[PDB]
RNA sequence: AAUGUCUGACUGCUCCCUAGCAUGCUACUACCG
RNA sequence: GCGGUAGUAGCAUGCUAGGGAGCAG
């Protein structure tokens, strides 16, 4: 709804509302990433900051929403449930696609990463071991990062047709 | 539940059933690939079920033994955890009197009773050697717990009353090192 | 879960056939299992093939097929050897040091403590191996001289109520917490243990 | 802030009691008296002076080697 | 040499975990009519 | 082509029992 000087020819000036534009962007997948609107289109990806969370950053704004101040002061409306009626929560995981920690042969001949295995780190080495120690440390750090963000209060959501099997299938 | 030979069996069953429904076969052939695929599910559901049961069983066993180990190891070490917690709290408080007496005690000056509060009620202190006496008892006054005290009697380790002016740096070896001071509140 | 008693590098492994069950980094555990009679390692789970009856307790004969542990004749088509690359499949594999003179502990473990030379060996190593030799010497004493214990059950009664019987004439040890025995059921076949057992 | 005083007084009494001080009688009575007085105080200053009077007990004994924990 | 034991009332409601049984619901397979 | 019984698994509800906890007078 506020396009810059340039990128205006890219980013068309649009304010969203499910009272209108609900029927146009039907193709593909939207992406509301911290742009707080009304109920979202059924094929969206959103990271909306929760407001009832407490901390020392966010401050009691108005009205029934809070002012979230760390860099530039962001004001966000009151958290409501009727915004995600067309979406579902996002279960945690950890996709990845990269080479394997191969201190030698690249396939089946290089493991030496002793892990009691997870069930959701859909990495590239999930055979039996099952995480190239590379991906082991990467999964550890990414898990910590997800935890910290969600503790600082960010609630993700996804379209209801989401699945996890398909990434596994993409691996092969 | 993928890492199963029964998974390969069931997947071959699904693929063959798909071939039967996609090739336009006759009526009884799809019954062979429906009765076998359904016996295939009646075995695959079953083996995946039992394996997830054994898995969750091992998992709850793990959480139980973890709970036990944690609880016992903590119960072992209360006598020290409490002390370290107490002292970090005391340091975080940051008051003048508390820190005064803690530093006096880590040097060697400890009381011999409860520090009273009224202007009466005596107070006794142990002095280890005379330097701290310089840093503290100056004349008839006495500063302890950030409050003023009047010295009224001194004595060394062998219960000998020791005159005030008697003490000095020169005569210092002429006294038992652990002196004792009896003061009152100002 | 501990520190390699030789290397201090953090180990999740213990030496099974060894009397004290100590912590040895992947390299040190490797060295012990290739330089002594100790072929059993103890971690979160005991290292053995989990095929029915496959009593493969040799550390060098196990392969991680699927999620369970397997011998050669049992490993599914997806596996690899644990005892390989100079180290063992043990946690903290990268942060492993490998002691240079494992022969020290390799001799402290496979001795009998009846010869004075073993006492010289204990007196003539570093302080860590000194206290290790202390623990293992007291352990050799108690396992030999200080009291004893084999008993064969007569019949089961309930989940925690059991008829026993030692061997007539064999040292019948006291029944205390600091007295546990390796429970062996032999099918015919299958010299498999059922764990550690104290009685009262 | 005052809550911090009340809290550290609780912890201090716990330490004293686990150092077997309740074996002696009159001393334990005094310690309990000071603790229950601190828990009900309203202003910070007199609570602080009761706190120092009560800490003097732990300092008067040689069971806790403060020169160790005062290492920061 | 032991081992072992230390003060915890009467009620009411609620959550969590496990077990058992029956019942109830649904699917797969089998036999006979 | 149907019924029935028997099995097995899945799922639910309920009741009992066992254990852990919370609040109330
Ligand atoms: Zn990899
Ligand atoms: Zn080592
Ligand atoms: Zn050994
Ligand atoms: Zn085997």
């Amino acid at each position: 709804a506020q396009p810059c000087s340039d990128k205006a020819y890219k980013i068309e000036e649009l304010f969203y509302s499910y009272a209108t534009h609900s029927d146009k962007f039907t193709d593909g997948v939207c992406l509301f990433w911290n742009c707080n609107v009304d109920r979202y289109p059924a094929n969206s990806i959103v990271c909306r900051f929760d407001t009832r969370v407490l901390s020392n950053l966010n401050l009691p704004g108005c009205d029934g929403g809070s002012l979230y101040v760390n860099k530039h002061a962001f004001h966000t409306p009151a958290f409501d449930k009727s915004a995600f009626v067309n979406l579902k929560q996002l279960p945690f995981f950890y996709y990845s696609d990269s080479p394997c920690e191969s201190h030698g042969k690249q396939v089946v001949s290089d493991i030496d990463y002793v892990p009691l295995k997870s069930a959701t780190c859909i990495t590239r080495c999930n055979l039996g071991g099952a995480v190239c120690r590379h991906h082991a440390n990467e999964y550890r750090l990414y898990l910590d990062a997800y935890n910290m963000m969600i503790s600082a209060g960010f609630s993700l959501w996804v379209y209801k047709q989401f699945d996890t099997y398909n990434l596994w299938n993409t691996f092969t | 539940f993928s890492s199963l030979p029964s998974y390969a069996a069931f997947a071959t069953a699904q693929e063959a059933y798909e071939q039967a429904v996609a090739n336009g076969d006759s009526e009884v052939v799809l019954k062979k690939l429906k009765k076998s695929l359904n016996v295939a599910k009646s075995e695959f559901d079953r083996d995946a079920a039992m394996q997830r049961k054994l898995e969750k069983m091992a998992d709850q066993a793990m959480t139980q033994m973890y709970k036990q180990a944690r609880s016992e190891d903590k119960r072992a070490k209360v006598t020290s955890a409490m002390q370290t917690m107490l002292f970090t709290m005391l340091r975080k408080l940051d008051n003048d009197a508390l820190n005064n007496i803690i530093n006096n005690a880590r040097d060697g000056c400890v009381p011999l009773n409860i520090i009273p509060l009224t202007t009466a009620a005596k107070l006794m202190v142990v002095i280890p050697d005379y330097n701290t006496y310089k840093n503290t008892c100056d004349g008839t006054t006495f500063t302890y717990a950030s409050a003023l005290w009047e010295i009224q009697q001194v004595v060394d380790a062998d219960s000998k009353i020791v005159q005030l002016s008697e003490i000095s740096m020169d005569n210092s070896p002429n006294l038992a090192w652990p002196l004792i001071v009896t003061a009152l509140r100002a | 879960v501990g520190a390699c008693v030789l290397c201090n590098s953090q180990t999740s492994l213990r030496c099974g056939a060894c009397i004290r069950r100590p912590f040895l980094c992947c390299k040190c555990c490797y060295d012990h299992v290739i330089s002594t009679s100790h072929k059993l390692v103890l971690s979160v789970n005991p290292y053995v093939c989990n095929a029915p009856g496959c009593d493969v307790t040799d550390v060098t004969q196990l392969y991680l097929g699927g999620m369970s542990y397997y011998c050669k004749s049992h490993k599914p088509p997806i596996s690899f050897p644990l005892c390989a690359n100079g180290q063992v499949f043990g946690l903290y594999k990268n942060t492993c040091v490998g002691s240079d003179n494992v022969t020290d502990f390799n001799a402290i473990a496979t001795c009998d403590w009846t010869n004075a030379g073993d006492y010289i060996l204990a007196n003539t190593c570093t302080e860590r191996l000194k206290l290790f030799a202390a623990e293992t010497l007291k352990a050799t004493e108690e396992t030999f001289k200080l009291s004893y214990g084999i008993a064969t059950v007569r019949e089961v009664l309930s989940d925690r109520e059991l008829h026993l019987s030692w061997e007539v004439g064999k040292p019948r040890p006291p029944l205390n917490r600091n007295y546990v025995f390796t429970g062996y059921r032999v099918t015919k076949n299958s010299k498999v243990q059922i764990g550690e057992y104290t009685f009262e | 802030k005052m809550s911090d005083v009340k809290c550290t007084s609780v912890v201090l009494l716990s330490v004293l009691q686990q150092l077997r001080v309740e074996s002696s009688s009159k001393l334990w009575a005094q310690c309990v008296q000071l603790h229950n007085d601190i828990l009900l105080a309203k202003d910070t200053t007199e609570a602080f002076e009761k706190m120092v009077s009560l800490l003097s007990v732990l300092l008067s004994m040689q069971g806790a080697v403060d020169i160790n924990k005062l290492c920061e």
